C-alpha cells in the first residue's frame, strides 16, 4: 500500500534539558546561557589598565615613602589591585586617617598628575626638608617625597598658601607630628603646644598634637598622624602653624571617573590584556547574561547566578 | 506520534512517504526554516536584553564600618536569591514552551497534509496516512507541495473503499 | 474569496466572525460572545500587568557631598542593580506576553472553526483554508443555524450525501 | 451523561476519562496512565517552583538610632526595593501557571479524544459534545478495546458502513 | 455553491509589537504601558507642598539669619528642594556640624512649629543679645534670631535649662565660639579656656573653644562652629558653660513622617500642582507600572526601567 | 444506542484561583505556596539559642555590672534579643563610645570564653581594685566586674601589656575617667591632666579626660566614657597611662559566625524551640519560598511578599 506520513527530525545529541513539567528530557539542541569560563588574568578595562602599587601600599605611594620611588608615574588606571602584606607603606611610625575613603576616591581616576604647592626656600625663620632614619633612601635618612617636615619656628606662625587653577579637584596629603614629650616639643617647634590651622575659605581644621610616649617603634616613641584632603576647582587653601606641620609640599590633579572605580583584592598580576568584565578569578569574555565564576565583579558584566548550568532547550525533543 | 525518525536530518520537520516506487524520507524545509528563525530569535532575546551597568563590586573591609558591611552583605544575597530563582524559572518555563512550540509545527504539517486528502486516505492514527489510491513521486510530492488535487482521485478511491466494505 | 490563514480587512464588529456565500448573497458577521469572552480575558490580562504594582513610597537621593563616599558606593549600587532587574525582566514579559497573545488569538479562531465542523460533518467538505463547501443548500436561515449552534445534522444528511454520490456515481 | 463541554461529578480515580453506554450498562472509567502522565508533570511543577528557592541565611535590622539615618535610608529602600520586586514576580507568576495549568488540562482531555476519535474513524459520529455514537455493536469487551487503544477498524467496518446507509436513507 | 467561512478581523493599525519569537508583528491593538511624560513642574506630595528656601540655605533658615526673616512660618513639608547655590548661609564665619544628617532629619516633617527655649533677661552675670557686623539687619550689626551669644561671665560658670514637655521632638541648634587668641578668650569670657557640658541624662557632650588664628574672613579671624540636636519627647538637656557658648534660644518642636521625606535638587520652581510622584525632571502622573523619564523619584511611583517602550499587543495579528 | 464519552473530572472543591485571563475560576485542586502561620515564638536558630541579656544592656553584662553577674556563660549565640528598656545598663553615669558596631560584632558568636587580661596585685605604686556606691553589689559599692578602677599612681605612668595568643579575636572593653574638676584629678591621679595611650603596633590612641562638672546624677558630677576593642588574633596590645583609666581586666575570647548573626528587638521572650527562621512575631516553619509574616527575618527563609495567599492551580477547572 501507498503510505505518506508526517515526522521530525532526531539525531545524535546526549544535551538534556530541564522543563517545568519534566526533567532530563533529551534533545536534538541546546543552548547555553551560563557563562562558566574566565581567562584566569587580572586586566585592563576596555584598554585602561589598573594601578600596579607592586611593594608599596596606595598611603605609601601617594605620601612619598622613598621605595615608591620605583613605581611609577601612572596617569590614569581603571580600579586599584590591592596588595594586602605590601611592606612599604608607612616609614615614620603613626595612623593614617580616613584610609578607606581615599580608597575609593582613586579606585577609579583620569588626568592625574603630581603638582608642586609651594616653595620651602622662600620660607624664613625655619628649617625645611628635615629627614630621620627611619624613612632610608639608599643608606641615608630621608623623608616622604611628597611631604615637608618643618621645624625650627621658635613657637613662631609660618604660612602657606596652596592654590587649585584648575578644573579639577587637587588631591593634598599631610601629616602632624605627634611629640613624645614636652621637652621634644620644645626642641622642636620651641613651644608646650602648637595649633595649625587649614583654612577653605569660612571652613576650618584646627589640628594639634598628641603629646605623649608611645611603645617604643624604630626607634620612635614619636608618632604623625597622616591626612589627606581634596582642594576643589578653582579654590585656595590657607595654613597656618605654630609647628607640629609635616607639610603638603605635592600634589595630585585628578579627575574621578564617576561611578566607574574598583578596588581588587586578588593574588593574581597584572597581564597584558583587556576585558570589559574582571573578576578575582580571572576575565569573562562574554556575550551572555549569566555567569557563576564570581560575585564580586568590576565593570559591565552578567549577572550572577548561584547554578552549575542553565541549558535553553532549543532542538526538538530527541525520541526515536 | 510513535516518535521521532533517527535519519531524518536536512530539516527539523518533514515528510516519509513510501509507494511502489520504494521508501525513504523528507525534509519540510519552509516548515522548518519558520521554527528554526523564531526559536533562534527566542534565543537572541534572552541574551541580548541583557544590557548590565557598569558595577563596582567591594567587599574587602574592615570593622570600622561594621553597619554599611552588613547591609552590603545583605544586598548582595538578596541580588543572588533575585537572580538564580528568577533564571532558573526562565529557563524551565522556556524548556516546556520550545517542546510545546515544535509538538505544534508536526501538528499543523499533520492537519494540513490530512485537509488535503479528506476521503482519499485513511488516517492510521500514527501521523501516516493510507492512501486509497496509487501515489507516485509526483502525488507524493504535491501534497508536500500543497498542491494535491482531491478531485483527480476521488472515485478511484471511492472503489478501494467500496471494496473495504459490502454493497446494496 | 475566504480566509483564514489571512485577515478579513473589513469584518468589523468583532475580533472573529464569519464569512457566508449562497443563493441570497454574501455577508460578514462577527461571533459577538466569543469576540466579548476574549476582550474579557485580555483587558484582564492587561489590568493584572498594570494594577499588580503597588510600589511603596520611596525617596531617591544622589545629591550628596564626597566624606560618605562608601554609602553613596553602595546606593549607587542599589540603583543600578534595581535598574538591571526590572529593565530585563520587563523586557522578557511582554516579549513572552506578546508571543501568548497571539497564540491565545489564534487558538480562539480554531476553536470556532472546530465548533463549525463539529456541526456539519460529512454534510460539508472542509477546503482546508477556512471554509467549508456546504454539500447542500443553505439559505439565510441555514447559516444562522450554523453560527448558532443549533445546525443540526439530519436535517440535510440525505440531501449530502446525494450530492456527494454526483460527485462519483452512478443510479 | 456526555460531555467534555463540561465536568462530570463523579468520575472519580482519576482526572480524565471515559462514560460508556451499551445494552450491558452505563459507567465511568479513568484513564490511569494519562493522569498519573498529567499527576506527575503538576507534581513537578509545583516542586520547580517551591523547590527552587533556596535563600540564603539573612538577617534584618530596623532597630537603629538616629546618627547612622542615611545607612538606615538606604536601608530601608532596600527593603521596600525587594517588596516590590517579589510581591510584583510572584503574583504575575502565579497568575500565568494558573492559566497554563489550565490549558495542560484541557490539551489532556483533548488529546484522550484525538486518540478515540483516530480509531473508529468513520464507524462512528461525533456527537460534538466530546461523545462518539458508534455506527455498530460495542459490548463492553468493545469498550475496553477503545479504551485500551486496541480497537480494530476493520472488525466493524461492514457493520457500519451498513447502518450509515440507513442513516442516509433507503427509499 | 453554498459555502461558509471563518476569520478574523484586519485594520488600518500602524502598530507593532516584538514577541520571543518575532519581532515587528503587526497588530490591531497594542497598550503602552511605560510611562515616558511628565508635567515639568515640581508639585506638592499628596496635597501637602515641598519646602522653599529661596535665598537661604536650610542652616541659615533655622539658625535665623537675618536675611531669612521672610521665608517663613512653614509647618509642614514633604520634602525640601534644594538651592545649592543660596547666597544667606552663615552670616558669621564657621563650620557646620552634622548638615547631612540634619538635612535627612528635616526632609518630611507635620507639626513644625518654634519655641522660646529660655529667657536671656532672666540671667545675671552675664552679657546677653550679643551682635557683630558680620550679621548686619538693616546696616546696623545683629546677631541670628533664634541663637543667643552670651559673654561677660568673667570666668565663672552660667547655667540653662531646656525643657520639651510634648510628645514630640524639640529640634535644637547652637554654636561654640572658637576665638583667635587667649587675649580674646581673657577678653569675653574671663578666662584662657573655657568647657561647655550639654546634658540628657547621665549622657554628656563637653565642648571646648578651638583658639588660633583663622584666614580673615569679614575682618573676622574667629570662627563658629554651629551645632544642631534633637531633644526626644518628655526630656530635659541642662547646659553649663564658662564662656564661648552661643546659645539655643528659640527651637522647634517637629513630627517627623517616618520614611516618608525627600531632598530635591532641581532647577525647576515650585509649582502650584499635586501629584503622587515626583522627579527633578518634573511630575509623574501615571498609573502605569513602568516609567523611564528619571531614576531619582519621590513618592509611590513606576518603577525605572532602561527601555524606549513597552508595547503589550492586545489585538491580533494584522496580516490581511 | 451505542456511544462513548470523553470527560474530565469534576468535584465538591469550593478552591478558587486566579489566573492572567480569569479571576476565580473554581477549581477541583489548587497549592498554597504562601505562607501565613507561625508558631508566635522567639526561639532558637537550628539548635542554638539566642542571647538573653535579662534584666542588663549588652554594654552592661560585657562590662561587668554587678547586677548582671546571673545571666551568664553563654558560649555561642545565634541572634540577640534586645531588651525593653532594661533597667541595668551603665552603674557609673557616662558614654558607651560605638555601641552600634558592637551590637553587629557580637551579634552571632560561637566559642565566647573570658579571659583575665592582667593581674592587678602585680602592680605597685598605684591602687586597683576602686569601688563606688553607684555600681552597687546587694547594698554594697562594688564596680565593674571586668574593669579595673586605678586610682593613686600620683601623677607617674603604669604600663599593662595584654597579650592575645589564640587565633582568634580577643574582645577588649575599658573606660576613660572624666573628672568633674581639676582638684578630683590631683585627689585621684596628682596631676592636671593625663593621658592614656593605647598601643597596637605603630598604631596608637591617645585618650584624655575631659574634665568638667556634668550634672548631678546618682550622686555623680563626674562620669566615664566607655571604650571597646577588638585584638586581633596572635597579636598584643600595650597601654601605657598616668591617669584616669578604668583597667581591662577581663576580656572574651570570641569566634565570629560570619555573616550570620541578627539583632531581635522583640517583646516575646525566648521559648524553648528551634526554627529555620525567625521574625519579631514568631518562628516560621515552612518549606514554601514566600510568606508574609514579616519582613524583619532572620536565618533562611521564605521571601516577604505583600500578598494575602498565592493559590497554585493544580486541579482541573471545576464545572461540573
Ligand atoms: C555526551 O555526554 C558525556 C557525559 O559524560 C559528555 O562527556 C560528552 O561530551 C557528550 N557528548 C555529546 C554527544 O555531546
Ligand atoms: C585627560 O583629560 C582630558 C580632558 O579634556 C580628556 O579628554 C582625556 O581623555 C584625559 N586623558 C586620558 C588619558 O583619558
Ligand atoms: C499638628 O498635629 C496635630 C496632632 O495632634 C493635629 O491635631 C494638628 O491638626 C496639626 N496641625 C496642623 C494645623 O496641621
Ligand atoms: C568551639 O566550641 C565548641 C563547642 O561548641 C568546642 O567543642 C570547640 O573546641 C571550640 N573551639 C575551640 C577554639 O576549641
Amino acid at each position: 500500500q501507498d503510505r505518506i506520513c508526517i515526522g521530525y527530525q532526531a539525531n545524535q545529541n546526549n544535551q538534556t534539558v530541564n522543563t517545568l513539567l519534566e526533567q532530563n528530557v533529551p534533545v536534538t539542541g541546546a543552548q547555553e546561557i551560563l557563562e562558566t569560563n574566565h581567562n584566569g588574568k587580572l586586566c585592563s578595562l576596555n584598554g585602561v589598565p589598573p594601578l600596579d602599587l607592586q611593594s608599596c601600599t596606595l598611603a605609601g605611594w601617594l605620601l612619598g615613602n622613598p621605595n615608591c620611588d620605583n613605581l611609577l608615574e601612572a596617569e590614569e588606571w581603571s580600579y586599584i589591585k590591592i596588595n594586602e602584606n605590601a611592606p612599604d607603606d608607612l616609614c615614620f611610625p603613626g595612623n593614617f586617617e580616613n584610609l578607606q575613603d581615599l580608597l575609593l576616591e582613586m579606585s577609579g581616576v583620569q588626568n592625574f598628575t603630581k603638582v608642586k604647592l609651594f616653595n620651602p626656600q622662600s620660607m624664613t625663620g625655619v628649617t625645611t626638608n628635615n629627614v630621620d632614619q627611619t624613612c632610608p633612601f639608599e643608606g641615608k635618612p630621608s623623608f616622604y617625597r611628597n611631604l615637608n617636615w618643618i621645624q625650627g619656628n621658635s613657637g613662631l606662625p609660618f604660612n602657606i598658601e596652596i592654590k587649585n587653577p584648575t578644573s579639577n579637584p587637587l588631591l593634598l596629603l599631610w601629616g602632624i607630628h605627634n611629640t613624645k614629650d614636652a621637652a621634644q616639643q620644645r626642641n622642636l617647634y620651641g613651644n608646650d603646644y602648637s595649633y595649625t590651622i587649614f583654612n577653605f575659605g569660612e571652613k576650618s581644621e584646627e589640628f594639634r598634637p598628641d603629646i605623649g610616649q608611645r611603645d617604643e617603634i624604630k626607634a620612635h616613641q614619636d608618632r604623625i598622624d597622616y591626612y589627606w584632603g581634596s582642594l576643589p576647582a578653582q579654590s585656595t587653601l590657607r595654613i597656618e602653624s605654630t609647628g607640629n606641620l609635616i607639610a603638603p609640599e605635592y600634589g595630585f590633579y585628578y579627575k574621578r571617573k564617576e561611578g566607574k572605580g574598583g578596588l581588587m583584592k586578588s593574588k593574581l598580576p597584572i597581564s597584558d590584556c583587556s576585558t570589559k568584565c574582571q573578576t578575582p578569578l580571572g576575565a569573562l569574555n562574554s556575550t551572555l547574561p549569566f555567569q557563576n565564576v564570581h560575585q564580586q565583579t568590576i565593570g559591565n558584566c552578567p549577572k550572577y547566578v548561584k547554578a552549575t548550568s542553565l541549558m535553553l532547550a532549543t532542538g526538538l525533543r530527541n525520541n526515536p | 506520534i510513535e516518535g521521532g525518525w533517527q535519519g531524518m536530518i536536512d530539516g527539523w520537520y518533514g515528510y516519509h512517504h513510501e509507494n511502489q516506487e520504494g521508501s525513504g524520507y523528507a525534509a519540510d524545509k519552509e516548515a522548518t526554516q519558520k521554527a528554526v528563525d523564531a526559536i533562534t530569535n527566542k534565543v537572541n532575546s534572552i541574551i541580548d536584553k541583557m544590557n548590565s551597568q557598569f558595577e563596582s563590586n567591594i567587599k574587602e573591609f574592615n570593622r570600622l564600618e561594621l553597619r554599611i558591611q552588613h547591609l552590603s552583605d545583605r544586598v548582595d544575597d538578596a541580588l543572588l536569591d533575585i537572580w538564580s530563582y528568577n533564571t532558573e524559572l526562565l529557563v524551565l518555563l522556556e524548556n516546556e514552551r520550545t517542546l510545546d512550540f515544535h509538538d505544534a509545527n508536526v501538528k499543523n504539517l499533520f492537519e494540513k497534509v490530512k485537509a488535503q486528502l479528506k476521503d482519499n486516505a485513511i488516517d492510521e492514527g500514527n501521523g501516516c496516512f493510507l492512501l486509497l489510491h496509487k501515489c507516485n513521486n509526483s502525488c507524493m510530492d504535491d501534497i508536500k507541495n500543497g498542491t494535491y488535487k482531491y478531485m483527480d482521485y476521488r472515485e478511484e478511491s471511492h472503489i478501494e473503499k467500496q471494496k473495504i466494505d459490502g454493497v446494496e
